[PDB]
């Protein structure tokens, strides 16, 4: 359907939980968990001195948008292979307790 | 291992190179995926607890 | 066909009515329910195989 323009924040967690399912993209949604764990707040320094940490613009390396599921999407079928079989904790944690 | 070009680092990307052998396809083959394609749907036996609004399904 | 057809559909919409009243945050869930059931090789899980 042609774009809206406005949305709920409640819309984006509907948008993410279908992305991650169709796909089968949940070690992919880990790694972004971790990544923004780093970001999401900044220390206020204990001292006067401890703002030299923060003078400095620090780079995030955000990797490179790739995907081919769309085009061969016999690839992806219902027997995944995953290393770790606590593979989709993370996702549920963040969809049953965003705020934690 | 280092490598230069155009007077900065440049990276190797991509997955990790295995050492390609003969055997490691046939016996893909030898496998054959012998597992009969016939399509075997398990059940799910629901379980009951304390708040009885929300559903939880077990393995057995 | 008349009488297996009343059976499936029974079948689904009974266990599509327990299935909607499962959190998100649980191993088989509202998304990933056909996955772990099905022990074959088909190309999309969609229609009979649901």
């Amino acid at each position: 359907e042609p774009s809206s323009g406005r949305y709920t924040h409640e819309d984006v967690k509907d948008a993410i939980t279908i992305l991650v399912s169709a796909n089968q993209a949940y070690t992919d949604f880990e790694a972004a968990y971790l990544m923004l764990a780093q970001t999401l707040v900044s220390p206020v320094p204990r001292t006067a001195e401890a703002s030299a940490w923060f003078i400095n613009a620090g780079m995030v390396n955000m990797p490179t948008l790739s995907c081919a599921n769309g085009y061969y999407p016999a690839l992806t079928n219902v027997n995944p292979y995953h290393r770790l079989d606590t593979w989709k904790d993370t996702l549920n944690h963040w969809v049953a307790y965003p705020d934690m | 291992a280092a490598m230069f070009s155009r007077n900065k680092p440049l990276y190797m990307t991509g997955g990790s190179v295995r050492t390609i052998a003969t055997g490691n396809y046939r016996d893909a083959a030898e496998r054959l995926r012998a597992m009969d394609e016939t399509l075997r749907l398990k059940p799910f036996k629901i379980t009951e607890k304390l708040d009885f609004r929300v559903a939880a399904y077990a393995i057995p | 066909l008349f009488y297996h057809s009343v059976a499936m559909i029974e079948s689904c919409y009974v266990e599509l009515g327990n299935v909607a009243r499962v959190s998100d945050s649980d191993a088989i869930n509202k998304y990933t329910f056909t996955e772990l059931s099905v022990q074959g090789r088909p190309v999309m899980n969609r229609g009979i195989i649901v």
